[PDB]
């Protein structure tokens, strides 16, 4: 009749409402991320937010290198990423080590996945409150996204977008692949595919972007890594002799 | 409202305070009166014992914690002799292994750090006990105040108890007269029990009713009662 | 070293025991009990390192009392022999082995039969019309293979044991004080008080 | 392989009298053949009018006279400053040295 | 911390009983009903399943009735997922007991030490009790045939004739009504089914619906016999009694 | 039915954990402190209220130093602060025990940023009541970092906590604007002392006593030390002479 | 930091309701339709792909799964809590089987296992129960082929066929007038399809319904030859285009 | 890892828990024992609610702890089987290193002990049984009769009940039971034990077992005929007045 | 509900609070200090005339020269008795000496508030404080004749003259009045009996009171039966007599 809404059991509908609300908490930083899969490469894009004049606009970043292969954007309280961050970094060098080769995308979204579940079934444990989208160019697979959530559920992507307006971006990708048929982006280079992102950013959010704006990572075969703001300065002046 | 935030020491109220731990720091207020105070060559605790009946013993309100080290106790006297032992180890590995004194400003880092594991861990109580440490090392003579919350202060003088507020106003008025009693143990005990004095409102101070403690540069914590505090009266 | 004889007869089992403790040059004792009762129908002798031996043997004749008073019950000759085993059994591959060589002499009062085990401190089982732990059995197993017979009385259990005593206190090299004889049947375990001077 | 005693030299010499007592020790540290020092003291006075030395291992020796001078610090504050008798010291030094009954140390001590 | 959301499973009533043991006890009047009956040559162990479905398979299917030993058996009402974990820890207790002495567990000795297994999480350790009731049907050369109950309690008692689950109040009136010293197993049966028959919740009393056993010595054998009643087997004994 | 602020790790509907910002609340009733960074080190300064003439000036010192090279100063509760820093000192020499080199202010960042983060998972311990302001030198630049009691952490050009945090802020943004390319280390400390000054007049009733600290590549050899005598004098008496 | 959950969080209620193991049933009654069927010479499970966004790739998420060459599972209710059990159902295959008898363990015993991992979740100190429900197929060599469900409490039961989650209650009475004992695996799979086209109302083809058999040996799918002894998997799961064969004639 | 504080001091300083385990020894099942001058009788009823028990196998109400000393009790029956099992081990391990039995005394202060031990652990309910300790000690001809209860306090009685109706038992051994001269003989001893019983049981020809032990380890249990015979007797006292 | 070890507004431990309220449900004890022994004496209070008092043992040996008296829950006093005598015999084991009665009774209190769910320090195995106040009675070389009172909140204080449990106030305010720093043992003894008259429900006899001294020749004796009956005959003489 109250404590079912404080700790991880079951109300009398059936639902987990810690676990409810911790996808709440994944909206508190206001912040909307896209990714999408190219010939060769993953792309994710996150806006950037710097209110604070005082801040170090190169510290605030929601992307993370998570293995030479593998990389990271969260939706969600800087505190929970930067745990779920580390403890993805922990666990690909300990697969690397214990297994001899490097750990599959899909592979460590299920183990976060699984981890996310755990906290979602044992009583102490709180839920963290984000979301976690993992890219790489798998050398099995080929160009990867799996997103994992606090209800540690975790699926493979053509696309993907998260963050308050969502279901702007998601609505307008799948006009995209309607239109196009194929389920990814048809250009070989990942400086044309960076700028496709960031196009059908703007087509659905409805807004400009300069070069502090935005935060971006690339996946290719076996490299991932994060642009300047000089090279998306590079690649915003791309967009605006096209259109 | 407030019944909800009190319950254990892991809790927060809305205003950002620690219940538990205000309630400790009433333990304190609730003990009998005790003084501390110095100059740059000695240090001195003075303190107020209470009885039960005039069948009972007064309760000691001062312990040794090395040759060059104590304190004065006021609120729980379990909580202080936990305290007090645990600072007599420290005092203890500093010269077994270091063949060092310890410096009394770790002295209240070390109950300070203790004080704090127990105001952020679940199941256990803060400690209900406020400390008056004195002392004598390579920086010459000191004076601390401890509170249950961790907060440890360095001060020329302070007063803890019951009716303390009379005697910390003596102190601050009296400030550039007794830091200057060096070479002169006599005139500074003077100094502390015409400021206990100050804090009594009931009882007169009488022979097995008065506690006091010295220490300084040539001379080791030693405790005085009964009958060798009988010409302070 | 230490004699312990036992012979399972017609409606008894005897078990005679040397009455000497001896530690370096001298004989400590010569009126030794190397014997626990372990339940009135039930007894067990035994022989080995100094401590161990009666240690092991109180141990067991807790274990077996305790069971008792919890069953208001007594268990049979096999039972309790299949427990000695198992505590020897795990003996050897502990720290340090109960160095410990047992005989256990039980009347079962259910198959009403005599029954004598072996049990050596590796753990090793077995049931025999006689037997003998130590240097004993170099002379007994061979003067009882040619003097037994299974339908013996427990008279006849007594002049056999008495030929097996004369002959290992004419060739063993040590002095074992002579024996203390018990005969275990369906009335419980008395004490041949005479058989020292029989 | 590790040894993990050595030998120091040294002699200690003890005498009680009528209302007095004294302990006595040459002031010389050895190692085999080697002078390690000339004077280094061996007997040591412990609080409470008792008077100390452990010769032999003189890291053993260090280690006992440490140890049991604290044992007479921790007696007074925890029997009110009382005094530690001679016999009560005595008792004491035993249950210091066979608490180490399986990895002794190599000391002839006399108090 | 924690002590917010404690039920605290193992404390005492004001007027002095166990709620977590009445409560599980509450839980096992709704659960199908078992009977037990034990007479001069052999024992009965009769259950009721629940609700039942067309396509619950029947042959593989026995959820009731368990083997513990090859002389001792028990029929469950409550939990069978409860009932499984204890049912496991008998069978290994009857494997200590066979490894240390050479004989099978005596029946009462099996029946106490999940009892006291039982007992535990009535007194300490902060979990619930385990939502069962047994009913063991035994034998062995000191006591011969044997009926012991036990529930969630950790208490047990010994019978001549019992029933668990629901309505047990109805059934030992019922048993109280035509059970004799001098039975046989075959008289026995018939008791066990009318009894069944009387006291169900369902319209009639069919094969699917139920679990049947015997503990007998071999009619010639001289050694002692657990049947477990084939679906088939009981579909016969049902029109045998007269309920076709 | 409510009650969602009762317990640590507990998710409120909003998706807010309000032990967390309770905590929040012992560090805004705090004393003020602050960083400044400048174009090869860092600057830290602190409040120290002055509650009696019986405190010993100079002697209850709040910034604190974690190895060699790193400084720390916070606001709200004095002992947490103390604990975390214990903490800092532990997870440095560790770093430097398997790594040989000092630790990187980036990575001693962190590591208190998920030991904080830790004491918000938990109903069995309660969140930090301070934010840590701390910095200091490493092979490439200089870094200041602020640290919130939920584990949140970032980079500053300039920070502060605390009573006067807002009069602070203002006056670190004019900073920022009038020096684009960088302030000298000389320069950051006497303005240092004028921001402190200046957010005293929140506790304007009660006297206070000046600590500064600083950490810089040609002023310090990059190690962390204490501003004392004539250079505290120097930057005091710039606060007082621009107060008028 | 340390767990203080020692304590069960399931607990009988004066009415002898185990709480939380009733909710965890109305959990799986939200979840979707999933089912099983057996015939003589094989069984079959299946049940609706529900994807959460058209931007999602539903082959990356397998609701069926291989627990032993010989056994497959599927569930209905909260799929996370089912992939954690399909993690230790094949581990204690092999620790607490195959490790010991070198073969794998009989369907019963696996789902015994299974259930007993579940009921643990119903007692144990600090845990919820699992939100799921269980539909394991399987075939061993002394047993032939067998369906079990398996319940949030542990409990279990052997069907003939049976359905579960959302349309349970319409499927299973679908079910109970087509089933017989003289089915060939073939039929079981046409039954099959029909039962599921009753719960999905939207797209109904090989892309968005997960199915799988416990048949015959599979020789071409055990990735060897050499042994005589060894055959293949009799678990196939079915691919997108050998579903859509079977809904042209339907 | 379960340490929660179950038996704790209420606002006016009473332990709820020791309370209440009380509570379930006065449901139990009546428990009496009385002392002659060379003998001990423990009387007990049974229960009339459900009477198609198998009497040889159900659990009998006294138990022998040793050869020479009896337990009997009343409250939960399944708290009762751990503390008799312990005392069964103590009274074994006593024999193995004092070589001699326990005194009657000794085996109750352990009972006691651990009954005392469940009101201040963590983690754990009281006992809701209270027990009645009689015997012999070895060698020794007096008679030694013992109680104890939840919260661990012990003492000896010339003549003590327990349980359901324990008050008008006890009211009518108050009145009956003549410390100056004892019941002199084992006959004498045993019919006002079954009189007492008679106020409480109502007609229990099997419903109340008596049990006596004599000094020596000599301990036995009474039949339903031999207990009728008391009954019997008794019941034709009332009318020739 | 709320912790075992929680603290009040007012500033006191709840439990150690309550504690204090079942020793006054307890049975009164008294001790008097003099200079000839300390004497110590309690109300045994059997619920039943069927109780055999003397069985009640509510005065306990801890060594030969320190005794002990015990009001309260009396059953919560063993393992502080069997901690005492341990404490005491092992003194001597280390020291070949008596312990004083202060250290022995400091050891006591230390135990007191080793209760809780868990208190950072030290791991205190114990769900609540003990329900039992002490009176521990005993003579040593350098203090003498002593009287301690030792309760539940961990603190001891040395007394005079003290009475503990159900009549302690009544008690308290008449030994105030009595106690002088000359009394003889004998005047100790027969003013025990004086104030248990007064505070018992029952008329005071040789079995429904026990009376106990020690004294530095004897050790510490538990009067019988028999001696106790002609101190309460001789009592009752000297209060008809003025």
């Amino acid at each position: 009749a109250g404590y079912d809404r404080h700790i991880t059991i079951f109300s009398p509908e059936g639902r987990l409402y810690q676990v409810e609300y911790a996808f709440k908490a994944t909206n508190q930083t206001n912040i909307n991320s896209l990714a999408v899969r190219g010939k060769d490469c993953t792309v994710v894009i996150s806006q950037k937010k710097v209110p604070d004049k005082l801040l170090d606009p190169t510290t605030v970043s929601y992307i993370f290198c998570i293995s030479r292969t593998i990389g990271m954007v969260v939706n969600g309280p800087i505190p929970d990423a930067r745990n779920a961050a580390l403890r993805a970094k922990a666990e690909a060098a300990e697969f690397r080590y214990k297994y001899g080769y490097d750990m599959p995308c899909d592979v460590l979204a299920k183990r976060m996945a699984n981890l996310s579940q755990i906290y979602t079934q044992r009583a102490y444990m709180r839920p963290l409150g984000v979301i976690l989208t993992f890219v790489s160019v798998d050398e099995e697979l080929g160009p990867s996204i799996y997103k994992t959530d606090p209800a540690g559920y975790y699926v493979g992507y053509k696309a993907t977008a998260t963050g308050p307006k969502q279901q702007e971006i998601t609505t307008n990708l799948e006009n995209h692949f309607k239109k196009s048929k194929i389920d990814h982006i048809n250009e070989e280079s990942w400086e044309k595919v960076v700028e496709f992102a960031i196009t059908h950013m703007i087509d659905a959010l409805g807004t400009e972007f300069s070069k502090n704006d935005l935060e971006v990572g690339v996946a290719t075969k076996d490299k991932f890594f994060t642009l300047s703001a000089e090279n998306i300065e590079e690649r915003l002046v791309a967009i605006a002799e096209q259109d | 409202f407030r019944n909800n935030y009190d319950g254990d020491t892991v809790t927060f109220s809305p205003t950002g305070r620690l219940f538990q731990v205000e309630y400790a720091l009433e333990a304190i207020k609730q003990g009998s009166v005790t003084v501390g105070l110095r100059s740059n060559t000695h240090a001195v605790l003075v303190a107020l014992k209470r009885n039960a009946d005039e069948l009972s013993s007064y309760q000691k309100k001062i312990i040794k914690c090395d040759e060059h080290m104590g304190l004065s106790l006021a609120g729980l006297a379990p909580d202080a002799r936990v305290l007090s032992n645990y600072l007599r180890q420290q005092c203890n590995y500093s010269s077994l292994v270091f063949n060092r004194k310890l410096a009394v400003e770790r002295a209240g880092h070390l109950l300070c750090d203790k004080a704090q594991k127990n105001t952020q861990s679940y199941g256990g109580r803060p400690y209900g006990v406020g400390l008056l440490i004195i002392g004598y090392d390579k920086s010459g003579a000191h004076l601390l105040e401890f509170q249950p919350s961790g907060n440890v202060t360095e001060l020329y003088g302070t007063a803890i108890g019951a009716r303390s507020q009379g005697a910390k106003t003596y102190l601050e008025r009296t400030l550039d007269t007794f830091i200057k009693i060096d070479g002169n143990p006599d005139e500074l005990i003077k100094a502390g029990v015409e400021a206990i004095s100050q804090s009594l409102r009931d009882e007169s101070l009488t022979v097995d009713n008065l506690s006091i403690a010295i220490v300084g540069k040539d001379t080791p914590f030693t405790i005085y009662d009964g009958e060798a505090v009988a010409k302070y009266i | 070293m230490d004699i312990i004889l036992g012979i399972r007869v017609q409606d008894s089992v005897i078990l005679a025991s040397s009455k000497a403790v001896t530690r370096g040059i001298s004989v400590l004792k010569d009126s030794d009990d190397k014997t626990r009762q372990l339940s009135p129908h039930t007894l067990m002798s035994f022989a080995g390192e100094a401590g161990d031996t009666v240690q092991f043997a109180e141990y067991i004749q807790a274990n077996i009392q305790l069971y008792s008073i919890r069953e208001d019950y007594e268990l049979s000759p096999q039972a309790v022999s299949s427990f000695v085993r198992q505590e020897l059994a795990k003996s050897i591959r502990s720290r340090r082995p109960y160095q410990v060589n047992v005989l256990i002499g039980g009347y079962d009062k259910k198959k009403n039969k005599p029954e004598l085990y072996q049990i050596d401190y590796l753990g090793t089982k077995v049931e025999l019309p006689y037997g003998a732990h130590g240097y004993s059995g170099f002379y007994t197993f061979s003067l009882l293979d040619h003097h037994y017979r299974p339908d013996m009385t427990t008279e006849e259990g007594l002049d056999l044991l008495k030929l097996c005593v004369q002959e290992l206190e004419k060739r063993m090299p040590m002095d074992f004080k002579g024996v203390i004889v018990k005969i275990v049947d369906k009335d419980g375990i008395r004490q041949v008080d005479d058989f020292q001077a029989q | 392989q590790f040894n993990p005693y050595g030998d120091n030299g040294g002699t200690i010499l003890g005498i009680a009298g009528e209302d007095f007592a004294v302990l006595a020790g040459d002031t010389r540290n050895i190692t085999d053949y080697s002078i390690n020092s000339r004077y280094e003291p061996k007997v040591f006075d412990c609080g409470d009018n008792i008077v100390m030395s452990a010769n032999g291992f003189a890291a053993d020796g260090d280690a006992l006279v440490k140890r049991f001078k604290n044992s007479v610090k921790w007696y007074h504050f925890d029997h009110n400053d009382k005094k530690l008798s001679i016999n009560s010291a005595a008792r004491n030094i035993q249950h210091l040295l066979y608490g180490k009954r399986f990895f002794p140390y190599y000391v002839h001590t006399i108090i | 911390g924690s002590r917010r959301y404690d039920s605290r499973t193992t404390i005492f009533s004001p007027e002095g009983r166990l709620y977590q043991v009445e409560y599980a006890l509450e839980s096992i009047s709704h659960a199908g009903t078992a009977i037990g009956i034990m007479a001069s040559d052999g024992i009965v162990l009769a259950a009721e399943r629940k609700v039942t479905s067309t396509l619950l398979e029947q042959d593989t299917s026995t959820e009731k009735l368990y083997k513990l030993n090859d002389k001792i058996a028990v029929a469950v009402a409550g939990l069978t997922a409860d009932a499984e974990i204890l049912i496991n820890t008998a069978r290994i207790h009857a494997q200590n007991y066979l490894k240390t002495y050479n004989e099978d567990i005596p029946v009462e000795i099996l029946v106490r030490r999940l009892s006291d297994i039982k007992q535990g999480y009535t007194q300490h350790g902060g979990l619930r009790p385990f939502g069962v009731s047994f009913i063991y049907a035994g034998y062995d050369d000191r006591y011969g045939y044997q009926l012991y109950t036990s529930n969630p309690s950790g208490n047990y008692t010994g019978w001549k004739a019992i029933s668990v689950g629901a309505n047990t109040s109805a059934a030992q009136t019922l048993l109280q009504m035509d059970y004799k010293d001098d039975m046989k197993v075959d008289d026995a049966i018939e008791l066990a089914l009318k009894t069944l028959s009387k006291t169900t919740d369902s319209s009639a009393l069919t094969y699917d619906r139920l679990e049947f056993a015997t503990i007998r010595k071999g009619a010639n054998d001289g050694e002692v016999y657990q049947k477990i009643f084939k679906p088939q087997e009981i579909k016969d004994i049902l029109v045998k009694t007269g309920i076709t | 039915g409510t009650g969602y602020d009762l317990s640590n790790s507990v998710f409120s509907p909003d998706g807010r954990n309000f032990q967390v910002e309770y905590a929040v609340k012992a560090v805004e009733n705090g004393t003020t402190s602050i960083g400044i960074k400048c174009n090869d080190g860092v600057v830290f300064a602190v409040e120290k209220l002055i509650t009696s003439k019986l405190l010993v000036p100079q002697k209850n010192v709040k910034i604190q130093v974690v190895d060699r090279h790193i400084g720390c100063v916070y606001s709200g509760l004095i002992p947490d602060g103390r604990h975390l820093v214990n903490r800092g000192r532990e997870e440095a020499a560790s770093f430097k025990k398997l790594y040989k080199t000092p630790i990187p202010i980036p990575a001693f960042a962190d590591r208190l940023g998920q030991y904080v983060q830790a004491h918000t998972l938990y109903n069995s311990v309660r969140p930090f009541g301070v934010s840590t302001i701390f910095g200091g030198v490493d092979k490439n630049g200089a870094h200041l970092y602020m640290l919130e009691p939920s584990g949140s952490y970032w980079g500053y050009k300039g920070a502060a906590t605390g009573k006067g945090r807002q009069s602070a802020k203002a006056e670190l943004e004019k900073l920022v604007d009038h020096h684009p390319e960088g302030l000298s280390a000389r320069e950051a400390v006497k303005q240092a002392a004028k921001i402190i000054y200046l957010a005293h007049e929140d506790n304007k009733e009660k006297d206070f006593e000046l600590e500064i600290s600083w950490c810089s590549l040609s002023e310090t050899n990059g190690l962390h030390k204490f501003v004392k005598g004539d250079l505290l004098q120097e930057a005091i008496d710039f606060a007082q002479k621009e107060i008028n | 930091m340390t767990d203080r959950y020692s304590f069960s969080l399931t607990t009988f209620s004066p009415s002898g309701k185990l709480g939380q193991i009733d909710y965890a049933l109305t959990a799986v009654k939200q979840g979707v339709t999933s089912l099983g069927i057996k015939a003589t010479n094989g069984v079959v499970i299946a049940t609706e792909k529900k994807s959460s966004s058209p931007l999602a790739m539903s082959e990356t998420l397998s609701k069926v799964s291989l627990l032993t060459p010989d056994i497959g599972a599927v569930y209905s209710g909260m799929g996370p809590d089912y992939r954690v059990l399909v993690d230790k159902s094949r581990k204690v295959a092999h620790t607490s089987y195959k490790r010991i008898y070198g073969e794998y363990p009989p369907t019963k015993l696996l789902v015994s296992e299974v259930a007993k991992i579940m009921q643990e979740a119903t007692q144990s100190g600090g845990v919820r129960p699992f939100g799921v429900s269980l539909l394991i197929a399987g075939h061993d060599e002394f047993n032939g082929f067998s369906l079990y469900q398996v319940d949030p409490s542990g409990s279990y039961f052997p069907w003939k066929a049976t359905a579960i989650g959302k349309g349970s209650v319409a499927a299973k009475t679908f079910l109970e007038k087509r089933w017989n004992d003289e089915l060939e695996l073939e039929d079981a799979i046409h039954i099959a399809l029909l039962t599921l086209k009753e719960s999905v109302e939207g797209e109904f083809n090989g892309d968005t319904i997960e199915l799988a058999i416990i048949g015959d040996e599979n020789p071409d799918l055990l990735g060897y030859t050499g042994i005589p002894t060894d055959k293949g998997p009799r678990f196939r799961k079915l691919t997108s285009q050998e579903i859509n064969d079977r809904l042209e004639a339907l | 890892g379960y340490d929660r504080a179950l038996s704790i001091f209420s606002p006016d300083g009473h332990i709820f828990q020791v309370e209440y385990a009380l509570e379930a020894v006065k449901r139990g099942t009546c428990a009496v024992g009385v002392k002659g001058k060379n003998c001990v009788v423990l009387g007990c009823e049974r229960r009339s609610t459900l009477k198609l028990q198998d009497t040889r196998i159900t659990p009998s109400k006294v138990s022998k702890i040793d050869s020479h000393v009896v337990l009997s009790f009343s409250g939960l029956n399944a708290d009762s089987r751990i503390l008799i099992e312990k005392a069964r081990v103590e009274a074994q391990s006593h024999r193995l290193t004092l070589e001699d039995p326990v005194t009657v005394e000794y085996l109750t202060r352990y009972v006691a002990g651990v009954q005392q031990r469940y009101t201040q652990s963590g983690g754990v309910r009281p006992f809701g049984v209270s027990t009645l300790i009689a015997g012999f000690d070895p060698r020794d001809d007096e008679p030694k009769l013992y109680q104890t209860e939840p919260s661990g306090i012990y003492s000896s009685w010339s003549a003590q009940t327990i349980g359901r109706n324990s008050k008008t038992v006890r009211e009518f051994l108050e009145k009956n039971y003549d410390r100056k001269e004892p019941p002199a003989t084992v006959e004498e001893c045993v019919k006002l034990t079954v009189r007492s019983l008679l106020e409480v049981v109502q007609t229990g020809a099997k419903n109340i077992e008596i049990t006596v032990v004599k000094p020596d380890s000599d301990i036995v249990a009474l039949s339903s005929e031999e207990i009728n015979q008391y009954v019997t007797q008794i019941e034709q006292e009332k009318q020739e007045q | 509900d709320r912790g075992v070890s929680t603290f009040s507004p007012e500033g006191r431990l709840f439990q150690v609070e309550y504690s204090l309220e079942a020793i006054k449900l307890g049975s009164t004890a008294i001790g008097i200090a003099t200079k000839e022994g300390v004497v110590l004496g309690v109300e045994k209070r059997a619920t039943s005339p069927l109780l055999e008092s003397d069985s009640i043992e509510k005065i306990v040996e801890i060594d030969r020269h320190i005794g002990c008296a015990m009001s309260g829950l009396t059953a919560d006093a063993r393992s502080m008795i069997e901690h005492a005598r341990t404490a005491a015999v092992t003194h001597n084991l280390y020291y070949d000496e008596d312990i004083n009665v202060e250290s022995l009774t400091q050891s006591v209190c230390d135990l007191a508030l080793r209760f809780g769910e868990g208190a950072s320090g030290e791991e205190r195995l114990m769900s609540r404080p003990f329900g039992v106040a002490l009176l521990i009675a005993g003579h040593d070389a350098d203090d003498g004749y002593q009287l301690f009172h030792a309760e539940p909140s961990g603190t001891f204080y040395r007394y005079n003259a003290k009475a503990i449990g159900s009549g302690s106030e009544g008690a308290q305010a008449e030994l105030l009045n009595e106690w002088h720093s000359s009394l003889t043992l004998k005047e100790a003894e027969l003013l025990v009996l004086k104030i248990l008259k007064q505070v018992m429900e029952e008329k005071l006899d040789e079995n429904n009171a026990q009376l106990s001294c020690i004294t530095k020749q004897d050790g510490f004796k538990i009067y019988d039966n028999e001696k106790t009956a002609e101190l309460i005959k001789e009592l009752k003489e000297k209060e008809a007599a003025e």
